[PDB]
């Protein structure tokens, strides 16, 4: 319920999330709230809530900076919750990041702080990365210490402080598709594991795989346990988050794949969502649409026949890819990862109860048996969904340490 | 800006700077590839003092592949072009063994004697590759002149209706074959997009 899926920020201020007013309505929140997001590896942030028409009900709109710091993407999930009572500060320690400031000197106080902060009564959190754009260069800082604990406003009488400058998978972990595994292990154990062998043979390595299938089958943990297993650099792109940049930072970023893939190759670069970067768009004479595909296509045509950087790209429409893709030995291997069968769905469930205390009575091909539509994703999360179950029952327990799982807790999970 | 490099069939490179801001011509598109290649086939060669227009350069790709091969070639895109058309000639400089040359040329307009070749790519696909183009072809074509176009057959929107006008057009001046997959680049080549020959 204050469950969201993180959506584009039109209002790109960093100190500012929309919901719409209906999903604002279900949790009482209004127009200036401060609230407390979580996200993943434990992260949070603080931040004030508004109102915006242009948002799905479900939805969350935040800018790239508070997604970076809830690390979290384009069409993930957080939490929101109200934030009631955080505190002026009373002086707040904050550095620039090393990245940034490289090779720039002067006021930083004057020339980005002290404009960034001036009356604006920002919501700041110890360990935020905050950017600031203007003054010929956009550097981004860090707030190491606060005066409140966590959490802090910075109001004016809060004074800034400035000094420095700051910086596995594996196959068991895949079920359901024992075939399909196989068959990209094959495609790329030789061009990762014995690369020179095809000027020597004289055969033309594979140089781009797509993965098809509907989303939560897996495709991601694929393609990392290819690299953990077989020795070799990951580099991921998604394609709404590069899309998501402006022209010129997403060259920036699909560059720096390619250069790093090739600096520590043999490397496997992975495109989520091929179809956000290279739609099956028509072409017509104009300056509006951006060139990211030609990139792709530059950038991969140049590794040529050396064979330790494979692109692998996944897609949920293949016959909605730009036809550039497949063609010259691009993308020419596609292996599909549909929904799992009966025994995929076991397979998977072993996986995601494997460190939980099962009980006696856990019967798991039963609920493989009443699994249809589903996919890995929602197998995960009907495996955490029963777990939380049973932390709700030893919550219930304060009637006056660890946990066990039993059945019950799952047939509450099959029943949503 | 991002450069791609064009093997030739002999080793050495043509680097082709690339902007993924500019219009349609600010970036290399996979027609270039296939003509380029295919002006480099054993069973085509014969550019060598020869003249060349190009129209539609953009990034100057085939253009420049041709004033590699010995050919005197003008590469002619519209005005926002004209300083990527310069910055890859100076890029490739070093390779031209004939002559190369920018100038401006909208279709349908005019600005010599009739050149050897005329080379297109990936010209045929909005509202001026139709009226406008066809004008500026039946212009500098002579009679003996070898006309080239290559084209990528597109499948969206406007662009297929494009491509059946213009070849209902092009009867009216010109004849047309299209030469088979096989006489193409080897690797550089593919089943969507189309070489073919004009004359008259
Ligand atoms: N076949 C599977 N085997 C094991 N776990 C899976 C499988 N499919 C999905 N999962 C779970 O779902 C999560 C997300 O899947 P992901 O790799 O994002 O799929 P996709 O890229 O197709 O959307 C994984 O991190 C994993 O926990
Ligand atoms: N009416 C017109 N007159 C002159 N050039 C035109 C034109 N309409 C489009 N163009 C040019 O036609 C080119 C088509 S894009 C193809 C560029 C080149 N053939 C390549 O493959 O790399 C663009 O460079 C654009 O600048």
């Amino acid at each position: 319920p204050n469950r969201l899926i993180v959506d584009e920020a039109i209002n790109e201020d960093n100190s500012v999330v929309s919901l719409s007013q209906p999903k604002m309505d279900e949790l009482q929140l209004f127009r200036g709230d401060t609230v407390l997001l979580k996200g993943k590896k434990r992260r949070e942030a603080v931040c004030i809530v508004l109102s915006d028409d242009t948002c799905s009900d479900e939805k969350i709109r935040m800018n790239r900076v508070v997604r970076n710091n809830l690390r979290v993407r384009l069409g993930d999930v957080i939490s929101i919750q109200p934030c009631p009572d955080v505190k002026y500060g009373k002086r707040i320690h904050v550095l620039p990041i090393d990245d940034t400031v490289e090779g720039i000197t002067g006021n930083l106080f004057e020339v980005y702080l002290k404009p960034y902060f001036l009356e604006a009564y920002r919501p700041i959190r110890k360990g935020d990365i905050f950017l600031v754009r203007g003054g010929m260069r956009a550097v981004e800082f860090k707030v190491v210490e606060t005066d409140p604990s966590p959490y802090c406003i910075v109001a004016p009488d809060t004074v800034i402080h400035c000094e420095g400058e700051p910086i596995e998978v594996g196959y068991d972990d895949i079920g359901g598709c024992r075939k399909q595994l196989a068959q990209i292990k094959e495609m790329v154990e030789l061009p990762l594991r014995h690369p020179a062998l095809f000027k020597a043979i004289g055969v033309k390595p594979p140089r781009g795989i797509l993965l098809y299938g509907p989303p939560g089958t897996g495709k991601t943990l694929i393609a990392r346990a290819v690299a953990n297993e077989t020795g070799a650099f990951f580099f991921l792109i998604n394609g709404p988050e590069i899309m998501s940049k402006l022209a010129g930072e997403s060259e920036s970023n699909l560059r720096k794949a390619f250069e790093e893939a090739e600096k520590n190759a043999p490397a496997i670069i992975f495109i989520d969502e091929l179809d956000a970067i290279a739609p099956k768009r028509e072409k017509t004479h104009g300056e509006v649409e951006r060139r990211i595909v030609s990139q792709l296509l530059t950038l991969m045509d140049g590794l040529k026949q050396r064979a330790h950087v494979i692109v692998m790209a996944a897609t949920n429409r293949p016959n909605s890819i730009d036809p550039a893709l497949r063609r010259f030995g691009r993308f020419d291997r596609e292996v599909d990862i549909g929904i799992p069968d009966a025994t995929g769905r076991l397979e998977i469930l072993q996986i995601h109860t494997k460190n939980m205390k099962l009980a006696d009575d856990v019967d798991l091909e039963q609920v493989a048996n009443e699994t249809h539509g589903h996919v890995g994703a929602d197998l995960a999360a009907l495996c955490s969904e029963a777990a939380l179950q049973a932390i709700r029952k030893k919550m219930d327990l304060i009637d006056l340490n660890s946990l066990a799982v039993t059945m019950d807790d799952f047939r509450w999970a099959l029943s949503q | 800006m991002f450069v791609r490099v064009l093997e030739k069939r002999d080793g050495t490179v043509l680097r082709l700077q690339q902007y993924s801001s500019g219009g349609v011509g600010c970036v290399v598109w996979d027609a270039a590839i296939v003509l380029s290649k295919y002006l480099e086939t054993p069973e085509f060669s014969a550019l060598s003092r020869r003249s060349v227009l190009e129209l539609g350069s953009g990034t100057g790709a085939v253009g420049l592949m041709a004033a590699t091969l010995g050919a005197d070639v003008v590469v002619t895109d519209l005005e926002e072009l004209q300083d990527l058309l310069k910055m890859n000639i100076n890029m490739n400089k070093h390779l031209v063994t004939g002559s190369v040359q920018a100038k401006v040329l909208k279709w349908g307009e005019e600005v010599p004697s009739p050149p050897d070749f005329i080379l297109m790519a990936d010209c045929i696909y909005y509202e001026e590759s139709l009226e406008p183009l066809l004008k500026t072809l039946k212009d500098i074509s002579g009679f003996e002149t070898c006309i080239i176009c290559c084209y990528e057959q597109r499948t969206m929107g406007k662009n297929p209706e494009i491509e059946k006008k213009y070849f209902e057009l092009l009867q009216l001046d010109f004849d047309f074959e299209k030469i088979p997959l096989e006489k193409h680049d080897e690797e550089y080549r593919s089943e969507d997009i189309h070489i073919i020959y004009i004359r008259k």
